[PDB]
């Protein structure tokens, strides 16, 4: 219960998500259809 | 641990390589393309573009 | 008239060779009616009419 000792700090970086992130809303089964 | 880890024993602790990202979600219209299984083969966000 | 989870519907249940996700448990169509369900106990698809 001790604060890390030596911890460096830099500013964080971003990058890009592409399409990742993408879940199903629901339980339900859908088939070749555009929801 | 620093203290015991291969190669190393100055005190403190050293983490090995990881990388990891955070997003946040935000309400936004899909249009989700489910496939003959189900899957959802596609997606398209209504407004990207 | 039967009653899966609470879903409450009327109709004709019958075999069916759908192939639902392990999660997935309800089965819509273009007209976001049921169509198909999973049957709470046993692992099978069974359609709705």
């Amino acid at each position: 219960c001790v604060n890390l000792t030596t911890r460096t700090q830099l500013p964080p970086a971003y990058t890009n998500s592409f399409t990742r992130g993408v879940y199903y809303p629901d339980k339900v089964f859908r088939s070749s259809v555009l929801h | 641990r620093s203290y015991l880890t291969p190669g190393d024993s100055s005190s403190g602790w050293t983490a090995g390589a990881a990388a990891y990202y955070v997003g946040y979600l935000q309400p936004r219209t899909f249009l989700l393309k489910y496939n003959e299984n189900g899957t959802i083969t596609d997606a398209v966000d209504c407004a990207l573009d | 008239n039967f009653n899966f989870n609470g879903l409450t519907g009327t109709g004709v249940l019958t075999e069916s060779n759908k192939k639902f996700l392990p999660f997935q448990q309800f089965g819509r169509d273009i007209a976001d009616t049921t169509d198909a369900v999973r049957d709470p106990q046993t692992l099978e698809i069974l359609d709705i009419t």
